[PDB]
């Protein structure tokens, strides 16, 4: 078993590219690279893309920082 | 929590649920889920992803 | 080279920001402050429901639980 | 130290002392518009001599309540004892309340069995009526009804509905030349129920 | 005492927003989550924008939409309820 | 008195003396 | 954690609230938790498309509440300490 934080970890140091499930809203994901994070699990994320449904397209956003609470779930990608 | 590498399906909220086999859980009650697939609509994979205690109305086998 | 979110938001003040909102809605002004929490002020702040901007409100709070995103801008 | 953390938790403690590192809120000094929120309007103040006393208004207020205090104790007897018309029949209730036949007072035995989404459905339109026609004795009847009739906690647009009514009211007041107009002590009357009595008190016409 | 941070910490920095109109008897616009917007004044509040407010105007438009508004002479507003605040709004009849 | 309400509303109109 | 001190002060306060759901409730406060929890007697509750509800009491979750409307009679300064 691993808890997840080091799955998160992981992402950092491979600098994985990865998608969020954003709590609020279904419609939209996240994504981008894993630069930085802390104890609130909040995410500065690099070179990011708003990825919208069913309409197959994505926003360049460039390096945002995400909040924590907004956060459902993680993948990689 | 005696659930371990047993698969399970999951409701996240916001009326989406996913299965998986859970490999790991937090205090926070935050948990890892491998070879996931996300149905829709049919489905599909994820491999291995990490889920909030929250956004996770139900939870069942 | 990991830039870590308190450092980052600290780095965003004085310049051009784009914050979007748990809701959607969106809001582009000036970071003039912010604080342990992240709440964050704006000037000069617009508005943009749906990618429409809506309205010009000067200065403005935004309490911190309600941002999804904030990201630079020029 | 200078090696790369291993585990999150040295991470997550790393990452903390440098947060320490830094300062907790931060301002930016800036060097050199907006929309604007329109917003209703109040009531208009009473032409100089027209405004009620306070005793006058805390007396009717207290008044109405009893009032209320009835109606709602009888209005299960009055439920059963003029085809009325649909619920959303504007001109149907117009009519009928008021006539071009001639109108169908609001009597106890009417309105009691009228149901609180109709109560305020009627008021919109006699309201929607007064707006475009004279104000009359018997609009002062039936609108005093229904608001006897309204049950609190009201909702939100109940309460704009009524708000709009005194703001017409208020309006109506300026017109009058003489304390003799018979509009008077209606208008303020029903001024004072919704100003004092539904709690909008912005709207209230306090004196001198 | 160390909790004296914190006050100077609403002085400056966003709070510093509504420390305004507890200090200075002035009217904000906050744009709420009913999706309806109130202009008050501040008589208190905490880090989690929870507040007491003073004559405050609910104010909406519905529908060609029509405006609507009522009026609230005291108001204990949950912080959760909050998306953002005006400082010196701009309100016309 | 299956116009108690008409007949209040007059009685409050008539109240008002000024 | 001093706004919330407030809340707690005010047992015996009759009130109304809106709910996340914009339902208008007004009654008594029978005591307030300190996560904004509220129990209630004496309660109507009014409601979009359905008639009023009497109801000898009600109790509210915190979260669920958009605000409270106070008695404009209450002494804020006072309570305000």
């Amino acid at each position: 078993m691993v808890q997840p934080i080091n799955l998160i970890f992981r992402y950092l140091q491979n600098r994985s590219r990865i998608q969020v499930w954003l709590y609020e809203q279904v419609n939209m994901r996240i994504e981008g690279c894993i630069i930085g994070f802390d104890e609130y699990m909040n995410l500065v994320l690099d070179d990011a893309e708003e990825i919208h449904s069913k309409t197959k397209s994505r926003k360049q956003l460039g390096r945002i920082m995400l909040k924590g609470d907004n956060i459902t779930l993680l993948q990689s990608v | 929590k005696k659930f371990m590498d047993k698969k399970l399906s999951l409701k996240l909220n916001g009326g989406r649920h996913v299965q998986g086999i859970l490999r790991g859980f937090d205090p926070f009650m935050n948990l890892v889920i491998d070879e996931c697939v996300e149905m829709a609509g049919q489905q599909n994979n994820i491999g291995m992803v990490v889920i909030r205690g929250n956004s996770i109305i139900m939870l069942e086998a | 080279l990991p830039l870590n979110p308190k450092p980052f938001l600290n780095g965003l003040t004085g310049k051009p920001v784009m914050v979007k909102l748990k809701w959607g809605m969106e809001y582009k002004g000036y970071l003039v402050s912010v604080d342990g929490y992240m709440n964050m002020q704006l000037a000069n702040t617009e508005e943009y429901i749906d990618g429409a901007l809506s309205g010009h409100l000067g200065e403005v709070l935004i309490r911190c639980n309600n941002v999804l995103y904030i990201r630079g801008v020029e | 130290p200078s090696v790369p953390p291993r585990t999150p938790q040295e991470y997550l403690r790393r990452v903390q002392i440098e947060a320490a590192q830094c300062p907790d809120v931060v301002v930016a000094q800036i060097d050199p518009k907006q929309s604007v929120n329109i917003s209703l309007s109040g009531c208009q103040p009473a032409p100089e001599g027209y405004s009620p006393t306070l005793q006058w208004q805390q007396q009717q207020v207290a008044q109405f309540s009893t009032v209320r205090q009835n109606v709602n104790k009888h209005r299960s007897h009055w439920k059963s004892q003029v085809t009325m018309p649909k619920s959303e029949d504007e001109e149907g209730w117009k009519k009928f309340c008021l006539g071009e036949q001639i109108g169908f007072p609001p009597l106890l035995s009417i309105v009691s069995r009228m149901n609180q989404a109709t109560v305020t459905s009627v008021l919109e339109y006699l309201s929607n009526w007064f707006g475009e026609r004279d104000f009359t004795p018997e609009l002062g009847r039936w609108l005093y009804a229904l608001l006897a009739c309204l049950e609190k906690p009201l909702l939100p647009e109940a309460h704009s509905l009524i708000r709009q009514l005194a703001r017409r009211c208020s309006e109506v007041r300026l017109l009058v030349d003489s304390k003799d107009d018979e509009r008077v002590p209606a208008l303020n009357l029903l001024i004072c129920l919704v100003s004092r009595y539904f709690d909008q008190r912005d709207l209230a016409d306090e004196p001198s | 005492e160390l909790q004296k941070r914190e006050e100077e910490e609403f002085n400056t920095g966003p709070l510093s927003v509504l420390t305004q109109s507890v200090k200075n008897n002035t009217q904000v616009l906050i744009n709420c989550r009913n999706n309806k917007k109130l202009l008050g004044r501040v008589k208190a509040f905490d880090r989690h924008c929870n507040m007491v407010l003073e004559n405050v105007k609910e104010m909406w438009t519905e529908v060609k939409p029509v405006n609507k508004d009522r009026y609230i002479s005291k108001m204990f507003l949950r912080g959760d309820s909050v998306i953002v605040v005006l400082r010196n709004p701009l309100i016309a009849g | 008195d299956d116009t108690a309400l008409i007949k209040a509303y007059d009685k409050a109109v008539a109240s008002f003396k000024h | 954690m001093k706004l919330v001190r407030f809340l707690m002060k005010l047992s015996h306060e009759t009130v109304t609230i809106e709910l996340k759901n914009g339902t208008q409730v007004h009654g008594t406060i029978t005591g307030v938790d300190v996560s904004m929890n509220t129990h209630l007697k004496a309660v109507k509750m009014t409601l979009k498309n359905r008639e009023p509800v009497q109801l000898e009491t009600l109790s509210i979750r915190g979260n669920n509440i958009r605000y409270f409307i106070l008695p404009d009679s209450l002494p804020l300064d006072t309570l305000l300490v």
